[PDB]
């Protein structure tokens, strides 16, 4: 209605305002430039404008932070790594770290947690250190596990688990899968899911070495008898039946017949392909 | 074609079962939210009196 | 001969009675959740409500009480 | 064979293919489900905090008002 | 260990000195401390499975809270001796829950007054073994809800009253509500499946008015829902109404018991086919 | 007791009593007694039945409040009267609506707002029928939604908004917000599924301007998305293209009636299909 | 090291600095800082995985807090040490937690004090390998949620306790637990499906005693509700109770083996079935 001009034309004489009754400086001051900023922020984020705002919450923290306040110095640069999540990824992350070091003061793991996994999801979204977001993710499991939260500390094992596969550290990978499979196991609500990692697992025992694969097959088979009387069982012994005498043939069109009933995504075609270049030859 | 009648009771049956249990879940679900709609209230009334009392006073 | 067409004719009939089950099952959880989603939309707006009182008194009294 | 072979395969693959898809919505329902039931098992810990807390600040600041 | 003896004697012991202390006063904190006493008194004894005690304690503390000019504390006492009071005897509940029921009404919200005329309903139908009160109860609820514009909960419960009205002989009722719902859940993208099931229980009202009249109706039904048409409701309906137009009981029968053996039938169901059975 | 015309004559008598008191005051600390009484008022009149007196008391009590220096109670009785009004009077409610709104976008939170203008749409299209209000309150409400990280929401005011806007025949903004929930969808574990309805949609958006287009993107959202070619969509779509081609309406009208036969479908379906129809009997 | 040392040093700073406050003062001041900087030290050993030192630091601001009137932070203390000592020594996490239920039932709050039961059971089941304590602890946990009149928890614990006692040979308590529970559930328009395998199951209880009973019991749940008559269960105890009669182990096996194929077996039921397989 009014256009992003006459909302920049305000928020800018409220930041005016602001600096200049900062400048005659003692709590009412600080107080109103404080308030004066928020008010500007508000309007700079309803203009659509996410560098302003985000400046005009980070000027805010600061000033909290200087007055003995803690909790709204940590709300206010929450807010700005909010509004620069669209502006520019490095302020926010720096935003969110210095509010996780504020909350984690107090003792508020789980706040925490979500700011880490917040900065995980921005690292790995758009830019391309996996390094970073594997150890973000490995400590919100962490804090989350401290909790007794047993529940919220899967999720990010299993994807902490999945990239560090994707990275070649199998031994990581398959430790985690397999945990997390016989916490499940004894769940009777995730059982019937348990089959899935354990199947996982037997792929990244098979990416080293076809022995390692059979004996861990046998293994989870023994340990839990369902995984038996699987499809992907099937197919993990017709694998390994098929591998052992150099028979491409044989595998392609076990792939196929799999994939055919079921489609794989991205993870499962790349580990198959991997396998097959690496120990078929 | 038996084999296949086989699968899809065997599948339905888990199915069945899957459901079974998310019911029962979610009546445990609804009866904290029931008990948490019914603490609220006590809250915001107690917390109404109070600051109209502390207003008064002043 | 017979015994396969009775098989056929007694493997059809249990999978429409489960069917049937699972439908009724999906359906009454459809109208729960609709209702527990009502109820938490609720939960939220006395929540906001709450925390506004909160602000606004605990600034009020701070000021007050500041100013003497 | 004819209409006969072809509906019996057909059917049973496709009914075979929404039965696995059933079964996949269903395990995603139940983790997420019980993502959302821990979710407000940690409101209600905290909820009966802020009460007992209310209760008895504004208890005791009204005595010590009065007192006074 | 739970012995309730020491629990008893406590709770008695506090209930005399409380008498005694409320009883010497002929400023008001005597009569605070006497509340706070009482309810300790009184959740002592629930503690101890007693809860005539209980619940004369509860009572007794919201009718001391009342004396003053607090309000709402004697509500929350009174909703408390209520639930106590749901096991020995049912009528004190009612009227302390009629009593809280009114104080909350008079504050403004309706939502606890219609969760409490709900309570109430279930009381009278599972242990006074009435239908009228449990009736109007279940209204004033629906109203209520429907006021704060609460679709679902005010549906359920007029769904109880037009059933209940049906088991009581009065079809046009349960035929209105019946429609307005199944019209209500039309327009919804998750109720809609369920639409059906309510036209097809307010056609058979309509057979037991009149025979034209249910065929009309399920024209009606039929044009206005054109997927109603290819639901199991419709063909059993539509065969009974071919076995009932030429006084045909044995083809009638055959029918029930065919749709019957697919899907247990209800006792409402049952009943009301057994009924249109004894027509003719 | 139950009987209406005690309780309206209660509250009547109680409303000249508040009105008495604040004319007489007239003549800080009484006004907030004023409120106080035309709030019991109001509840009174709400539960007479008499929903215009209580519309009419909340808005005296939200101006009281509105000449005092708060803002949270006179919007609180702003939206109390514009919910009594909903059923009387549309547009005093619309009008109270828009002024709490502009209230709580003073004061800085959102989602109310946001909730509030969904709310404003809703009443816009389903008693005014003016279509084009009410996709622009959709419109900022998912603005607002996106605003606050809230994609659901938005999601689902995109999709109502690009539906209204395919009805009122501007097809390039329907088809370009499916594409962007087609793909939303598609980066996610469990709408996936879903995200082929999306595509089929836009597909038929783009067979409204052109067939060629239509092939073009059916082919770029194959190629996007293998799992939409097995896809019963893509095989009717594929058929009806043909049929196009080929100037058979005969085909075309037996494979959509096939279609209708196997499952139903809602008025958007047919009446979109019922243009290509139309469309395409106009060529032969 | 790296934060570990440094949380160390710091923990043992504030340890040290509050050993010199309470010393020094043996005014309220003082202790509420000692009391405030406990918690601080114990927060900040948790941080470094040090769980021994941050539940005795609660446990020390737990005593400091009771010392002074005051009582909920008392328990807050109480439950957050309880926690912290779940990981070492689980008797002491056990102190805490029965300390912490005594506190909360006190004042009357009966909500959590089933939660703070339930974590005690499920302590002692886990880590002590002991089935009576569990057994208690889930029995009061059952009674303080059936009092506040929470349906699914009681019936909850209940289930997991029938199951306990029939797994410690005693019948009678499960096949009443079993009976409450089925003929609860029924009623309910939700729980409908499932009451039939709770029947089974309380006919395998009556099974273990004698053939007759287990018959007689079958026939009773057949006519309480013909729903359990479904070919599923009923025909597999039919079998079963034929086979039994005519002392043919062949059969019996046979018919196991049957249903296990179908449908697999848990442990409970294997367990029950092979005890019936050998006093046949």
């Amino acid at each position: 209605g009014m256009d992003t001009s006459g909302k920049q034309a305000e928020a800018m004489a409220l930041l005016a305002e602001a600096e200049r009754k900062v400048k005659n400086s003692g709590s009412s001051k600080i107080e109103e430039a404080c308030e004066i900023y928020a008010r500007a922020a508000n309007m700079f984020k309803m203009a659509k404008n996410w560098s302003a705002a985000g400046n005009a919450f980070c000027q805010a923290a600061q000033l909290h932070l200087q007055l003995q306040s803690k909790h709204d110095a940590a709300t206010c640069f929450v807010d700005a790594g909010n509004a620069f999540k669209k502006a520019d990824p490095q302020e926010a992350i720096n935003c969110l770290m210095r509010a996780i070091e504020i909350y984690t003061d107090m003792g508020r793991f789980t706040i925490a947690a979500k700011h880490h996994i917040s900065i995980a999801e921005i690292y790995e979204t758009e830019l391309v250190d996996v390094e970073k977001a594997i150890a973000h993710y490995e400590q919100s499991a962490d804090y989350y596990k401290g909790e007794e939260s047993n529940s919220s500390a899967n999720k990010c094992l299993l994807k902490v688990a999945g990239y560090a596969a994707q990275l070649e550290q199998y031994q990581k990978a398959i430790d985690i899968y397999e945990q997390v499979g016989t916490s499940a196991m004894d769940s009777p609500l995730l059982k019937y899911s348990a089959k899935d990692y354990f199947f996982k697992a037997a792929l990244c025992h098979f990416c080293i070495d076809m022995l390692n694969a059979k004996l861990a097959v046998q293994k989870y088979e023994e340990l839990f008898p369902a995984f038996s009387d699987s499809r992907e069982c099937k197919l993990m012994k017709k694998l390994l039946e098929a591998h052992e005498e150099q028979n491409v043939d044989s595998y392609t069109e076990s792939v196929k017949e799999y994939d055919s009933i079921s489609r794989l995504d991205q993870w499962l075609t790349t580990m198959l392909l991997r396998i097959k270049k690496t120990i078929q030859g | 074609s038996l084999e296949s009648t086989r699968r899809m009771l065997q599948l339905v049956e888990e199915s069945k079962d899957a459901g079974i249990r998310t019911l029962v879940m979610l009546d445990e679900q609804g009866e904290q939210l029931e008990r948490i709609e019914e603490g609220m209230d006590q809250i915001n009334k107690d917390m109404k009196e109070a600051e109209k009392n502390l207003t008064d006073l002043g | 001969a017979l015994s396969e067409i009775e098989t056929r004719h007694s493997e059809i009939i249990k999978l429409e009675n489960s069917i049937r089950e699972l439908h009724d099952m999906f359906m009454d959880m459809a109208m729960l959740v609709e209702s527990q989603g009502e109820m938490i939309d609720r939960i939220e707006y006395n929540v906001e409500h709450a925390v506004d009182y909160v602000e606004r008194a605990v600034s009020d009294t701070k000021k007050a009480v500041k100013y003497q």
